[PDB]
RNA sequence: GGUGUAGUGGUAGGAGAGCGUUCUAAGGGCGUUGAAGGUCGAUCGUGAGGACGGCUGGAGCGCUUAGAAGUGAGAAUGCCG
RNA sequence: UAUCCGGGAGUCAGACUGCGAGUGAUAAGAUCCGUAGUCGAAAGGGAAACAGCCCAGACCACCAGCUAAGGUCCCAAAAUA
RNA sequence: UAGUGAACCAGUACCGUGAGGGAAAGGUGAAAAGCACCCCGGAAGGGGAGUGAAAUAGAUCCUGAAACCGUGUGCCUACAACAAGUCAAAGCUCGUUAAUGAGUGAUGGCGUGCCUUUUGUAGAAUGAACCGGCGAGUUACGAUUGCAUGCGAGGUUAAGUC
């Protein structure tokens, strides 16, 4: 009733470089957050910035909350399915290729 | 029934003993100073604590060297360099830098590990005879009997 | 008649792992290395037991001697003298009166002197 | 040459204890007060200096 | 007898013994075939006589 | 005052009020038990045991019978396909101490 | 069952006695008022191991006696994931 | 305790130390025997560390005691006897 | 991972010039009642609202272990040389199958993994990247010995018929 989560399951990304983002961001108010995703060239900004938005619309239309009191409360990437590929290599082999996949979790709190 | 009584850090009183080093030899002064550092003349000992007593070594540049270590006794240091090897005589050190003399023989005779290097620097070596710990109000420590 | 591996394989692993909770990451995460850190672990208790006896008989040995020094008198005159005096008191009761009640080990030190004196 | 030995966890936290990102220059802009890269035109307002552009 | 209190008659049947079974029962890693050598193989040792 | 009794091959301090753990004794759970050795008696003054005080005593009530935690004994070779496990719980009495002579 | 005496390191290996797994028979039970399974716990036995409670789970499963084995894994540059 | 009768094995690479010989050079942690011990298959104490040396054979619990080899000025228990 | 290689569009996909070789892959729910509508988003995916007994049963759908990854923090950690434990232990934190409790642990003592093969291995000899599953003295017919049962100078049926 306080707080609001939203979360993107299976993004193509690096959960080691959307970790770098998300630890940009963590435990910071909601304006600050949008403005250092905002000016983040990293990839994983735009996609934990439209997360972190939607983690926003749904603490105001979904609960009628103060926006302007949110704050970044919790925030994580867990690995999701991984694609498996192959790159031909020297020699007529093989080597797998993991293509990773990111669920990015944003919960915004009241206070 | 495990009633064993075991020392904690800071409840023991440690003194301050003034010893005077003058004509006596090096290694059964070491040996000595060692034992009260450690706090092995004290009920209270516990391995695992400390719970040893200060000690100012005076007239440090007055240790006694029997035979002729005072020539031959040689004490060495490598820089970990190729042939960094540094050497100087016992002799030497007492006429120059004696608290080192007194530190290292002490420094031999005490434990090897945290509790003992912190033991350690319970010491305080000073060639003459006087100190300036009189704020501390250290008492004398017969040792004649002691070596 | 097939017999598929069961659960039991789990429940073994998993007793071996509840020991090694504790231990430096692997060595209590994967099973094992946590039964040779718990192999180790139950070779080091069974010497250790021993051990501690040896441990607790050598503190009391120091403790006394401290003790008796003060008192005037070696570890070994004293423990001599006792034996003399016809006094059992083993070297944890030496020990504990050294360390809490100093009048009674006074005491039990000046019986070893006058028996040595004898 | 191999990694002789498998990098722990522990070890490889430790190595990337350095390996994180930082966020720098951010300061609100005069023109609408939304925060901006200094040195840099606010994108929102296009405005630089109290100027647009 | 009652087919819920079966019972046989004492010494009439044993246990039989599986061996490579784990070091405590005796009979674990070699089996109790010793180390090594043609008796220690499958279908290992020498023809009668 | 305190005493310094013989028991189960162990000395041991006791004081008035106090509950003290020693090998089994053979009796039973509330009964009264009496430590007939005692090394030393101790307090405002001292009697010193040569080997025992004369004449005195320790009571003390049985409280409990109990077990120890579990001792697990695992004795192994290494490299020599060869362990033993074994388990322990030494019996123990728990004693109040009443009076002391 | 009690007292006494003596004994109780152990590889190859021999002997004995047991734990646990799946299934069969009989008997006696347990389960949408929650089985198996999973997970946690500071529990019991001399050992393999056995209970009990919380949570998860959603339909089968113990117990006693006897019987039959695809019956116990940590290693095989083992196989598959 | 020995025989005998029968069921089941494993073993046929040994090592060192002391002593008595050979080969060797009166060398080898060499080699080959005889003999005794230990290791092998033996943990514990001493020899700094050190399978084979010295003392000694772990069924277990104890924050009890006496000793063996070896030790008692400090590391480090015990005599600055 | 069993059972046919194949419980499923399998002798298929795939591999090979060809003969030939040859897989992986079962489970929502009682019933699709398979999430109308609203909100963020380009979508994907989520948050509400609903269906349902249950949606952390939402189609990667019963259960959902371990390795592996991540978040939060009760305790410790930047003078320390560590087969990582064990024995002793202050401090701090917490209150359990209520037990002479639990977690962590400054500090001190001791201490060179497991397996294989060896006279001898911490071994600078061998094997294991980790976790999970699978994976090795069995059966048939005979021989012989022990144990047990029935009968006993006797014992016993085989094929075959019902
Ligand atoms: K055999
Ligand atoms: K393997
Ligand atoms: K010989
Ligand atoms: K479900
Ligand atoms: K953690
Ligand atoms: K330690
Ligand atoms: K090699
Ligand atoms: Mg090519
Ligand atoms: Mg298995
Ligand atoms: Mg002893
Ligand atoms: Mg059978
Ligand atoms: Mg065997
Ligand atoms: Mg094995
Ligand atoms: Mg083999
Ligand atoms: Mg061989
Ligand atoms: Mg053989
Ligand atoms: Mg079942
Ligand atoms: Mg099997
Ligand atoms: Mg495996
Ligand atoms: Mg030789
Ligand atoms: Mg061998
Ligand atoms: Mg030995
Ligand atoms: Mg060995
Ligand atoms: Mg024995
Ligand atoms: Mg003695
Ligand atoms: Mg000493
Ligand atoms: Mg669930
Ligand atoms: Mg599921
Ligand atoms: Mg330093
Ligand atoms: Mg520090
Ligand atoms: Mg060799
Ligand atoms: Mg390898
Ligand atoms: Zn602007």
């Amino acid at each position: 009733i306080t707080s609001a989560k939203a979360t993107a399951k299976t993004v193509r990304t690096s959960p080691r470089k959307a970790r770098l983002v998300i630890d940009l961001i963590r435990g910071k108010s909601v304006a600050d957050a949008i403005s250092i995703l905002k000016f983040t060239p990293n990839k994983s900004a735009g996609i934990i910035e439209k997360v972190l938005m939607s983690a926003v619309a749904n603490a105001e239309n979904n609960f009628d909350l103060d926006v302007e009191s949110l704050v970044v409360s919790e925030a994580f990437v867990n690995e999701g399915p991984t694609m498996k590929r192959f790159r031909p290599r020297a020699k007529g082999s093989a080597s797998p290729i993991n293509k990773r996949t990111s669920h990015i979790t944003v919960v915004v709190t009241e206070k | 029934m495990r009633t064993t009584y075991m020392a904690k850090a800071g409840e023991v009183e440690r003194k301050w003993y003034v010893v005077d080093a003058t004509d006596v030899p090096l290694g059964r002064l070491s040996a000595v100073v060692a034992s009260v550092l450690r706090g092995k003349n004290k009920p209270t000992f516990t391995p695992h604590v400390d719970t040893g007593d200060f000690v100012i070594v005076i007239n440090a540049d007055k240790v006694k060297l029997t035979g002729k270590k005072a020539t031959d006794k040689i004490y060495y240091r490598h820089s970990m360099y190729p042939g960094g090897l540094k050497s100087v005589t016992a002799g030497e050190l007492r006429d120059k830098n004696s608290r080192r003399l007194i530190e290292t023989s002490v420094k031999g005779m005490l434990p090897k590990n945290t509790l003992g290097r912190k033991q350690f620097t319970k010491l305080n070596v000073y060639g003459g005879a006087e100190h300036p710990h009189a704020a501390q109000q250290p008492e004398v420590l017969d040792i004649t009997n002691l070596i | 008649a097939r017999v598929k591996g069961g659960t039991v394989t789990r429940k073994r692993r998993k007793k071996v792992l509840k020991l090694a909770k504790g231990y430096y990451g692997s060595k209590h995460t994967l099973f094992k290395s946590a039964k040779e850190q718990v192999m180790n672990s139950y070779y080091y208790a069974f010497r250790d037991r021993r051990q501690k006896k040896r441990d607790f008989r050598k503190l009391w040995i120091a403790r006394i001697n401290a003790a008796a020094r003060m008192n005037g008198l070696s570890y070994s005159k004293l423990m001599h003298g006792l034996k003399l005096a016809e006094i059992d008191i083993n070297r944890k009761m030496l020990a504990d009166l050294a360390v809490n009640d100093a009048a009674a080990f006074t005491a039990l030190a000046e019986q070893a002197k006058d028996a040595l004196s004898k | 040459a191999v990694p002789a030995r498998r990098t722990s966890k522990a070890k490889k936290a430790k190595r990337r204890t350095h390996y994180k990102l930082t966020i720098k220059g951010l300061n609100a802009c005069s023109n609408c007060g939304e925060m901006k890269k200094s040195h840099h035109v606010c994108p929102a307002c296009g405005h630089y200096d109290g100027k647009d552009v | 007898m009652k087919l819920h209190e079966l019972k046989p008659a004492e010494g009439s049947r044993q246990v039989r013994n599986r061996v490579g079974r784990g070091t405590s029962s005796g009979n674990g890693k070699t089996a109790g075939r010793g180390q090594k050598g043609q008796k220690a193989r499958s279908g290992g040792g020498v023809r009668l006589g | 005052m305190y005493a310094i009794i013989k028991t189960g091959g162990k000395q041991v301090k006791v004081e008035v009020g106090q509950a003290i753990y020693v090998e089994k004794l053979n009796v039973e759970a509330g009964e009264k038990v009496v430590f007939d050795e005692v090394i030393l008696v101790g307090g405002e003054s001292t009697k010193v045991g040569a080997p025992t005080v004369a004449g005195a005593t320790v009571e003390g009530t049985v409280e409990k019978h109990g077990k120890q935690k579990k001792v697990v004994t695992f004795q192994y070779k290494p490299k020599k396909h060869s362990h033993r496990k074994q388990g322990h719980r030494q019996p123990y009495t728990k004693v109040m101490i009443e009076a002391i002579n």
